[PDB]
C-alpha cells in the first residue's frame, strides 16, 4: 500500500505534537514536553483507500534549522501549525513556506495551514480570516482551524494532505 | 543529554535524560503516546563496534550510564 511521508512543522507550544497524538493515538496531550525527535506511523483509510502515513514531528530548536530543508526534500507534505492563541507562532510560518517551495523545485507542494487550539476562543488572537488571508496569500493553499483538545478537524489535517499528494 | 530509542512500527524517539532518572523514567511518556507497555516489551542497547548486536538492558538501567547510546524497543 502506498506510504506517504508527512512533515509537522511551526514554532514552540501550538500543538503539533498535540494534534500528531491525537491523530494516531485518540489520546489528547494536556502538558508541555517540548519535542526533540519523534516519528509517529498510522495506517490510514483515506476517501476509500489504504495508505500508510508516516508523521514526523518536529523541533523548534537549531538542530531542526540545520536539518530543515532535509526534512523537506524528505517529505511529501506539510502541516504548517499556528496557535490563535500566540502572535508570533502565526508570524514565524512565512519563513517554512518558501523555503518548502525553495527545496521542491515548484509550487505544487501538498501543503495545509493549520491555525490549533480553536477551542480557546476567548484567548484568540490571530483572527480566522486573517489565517484564511495568508492560506489565500500562499497560492489558494488549503486552510483549516484544529483543536487538539475538542478533537476538531485533527483527521482532516492528514487526509487533506493524503488526498492532495494523490492528485 | 539524550538518548536516541528507535521503536516498534518503525517509529523513533530521542528522549532528554536528568541525572538520576532510570531509562524507564526518561522513556515512559514516549512510550505512553504510542500505547507501548514496558512490561511487554526489551529494551536493547545497538554495539556499534559489534556490527550492531543487540544487548539486552534492564529498563531499570540508570539512564545517565546509556548518553549516547541508540537504542532499540522491541516487543516480546
Ligand atoms: N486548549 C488546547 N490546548 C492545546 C491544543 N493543542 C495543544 N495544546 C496544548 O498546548 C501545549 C503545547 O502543545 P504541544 O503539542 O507540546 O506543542 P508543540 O511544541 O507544537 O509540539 C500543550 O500543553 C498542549 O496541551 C489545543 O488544540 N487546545
Ligand atoms: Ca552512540
Ligand atoms: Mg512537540
Amino acid at each position: 500500500m502506498r506510504e506517504y511521508k508527512l512533515v509537522v512543522l511551526g514554532s514552540g507550544g501550538v500543538g503539533k505534537s498535540a494534534l500528531t497524538v491525537q491523530f494516531v493515538q485518540g489520546i489528547f496531550v494536556d502538558e508541555y514536553d517540548p519535542t526533540i525527535e519523534d516519528s509517529y506511523r498510522k495506517q490510514v483509510e483515506v476517501d476509500c483507500q489504504q495508505c500508510m502515513l508516516e508523521i514526523l514531528d518536529t523541533a523548534g530548536t537549531e538542530q531542526f534549522t540545520a536539518m530543515r530543508d532535509l526534512y523537506m526534500k524528505n517529505g511529501q507534505g506539510f502541516a504548517l501549525v499556528y496557535s490563535i492563541t500566540a502572535q508570533s507562532t502565526f508570524n514565524d510560518l512565512q519563513d517554512l513556506r518558501e523555503q518548502i517551495l525553495r527545496v521542491k523545485d515548484t509550487e505544487d507542494v501538498p501543503m495545509i495551514l493549520v491555525g490549533n487550539k480553536c477551542d480557546l476562543e476567548d484567548e484568540r488572537v490571530v483572527g480566522k480570516e486573517q489565517g484564511q488571508n495568508l492560506a489565500r496569500q500562499w497560492c489558494n493553499c488549503a486552510f483549516l482551524e484544529s483543536s487538539a483538545k475538542s478533537k476538531i478537524n485533527v483527521n482532516e489535517i492528514f487526509y487533506d494532505l493524503v488526498r492532495q499528494i494523490n492528485r | 543529554n539524550t538518548i536516541r530509542v528507535f521503536l516498534p512500527n518503525k517509529q523513533r524517539t530521542v528522549v532528554r535524560v536528568r541525572n538520576g532518572m532510570s531509562l524507564h523514567d526518561c522513556l515512559m511518556k514516549k512510550l505512553k503516546v504510542r500505547g507501548l507497555q514496558p512490561e511487554c516489551c526489551a529494551v536493547f542497547r545497538l554495539l556499534h563496534e559489534h556490527k550492531g548486536k543487540k544487548a539486552r538492558l534492564d529498563w531499570n538501567t540508570d539512564a545517565a550510564s546509556l548518553i549516547g547510546e541508540e537504542l532499540q524497543v522491541d516487543f516480546l
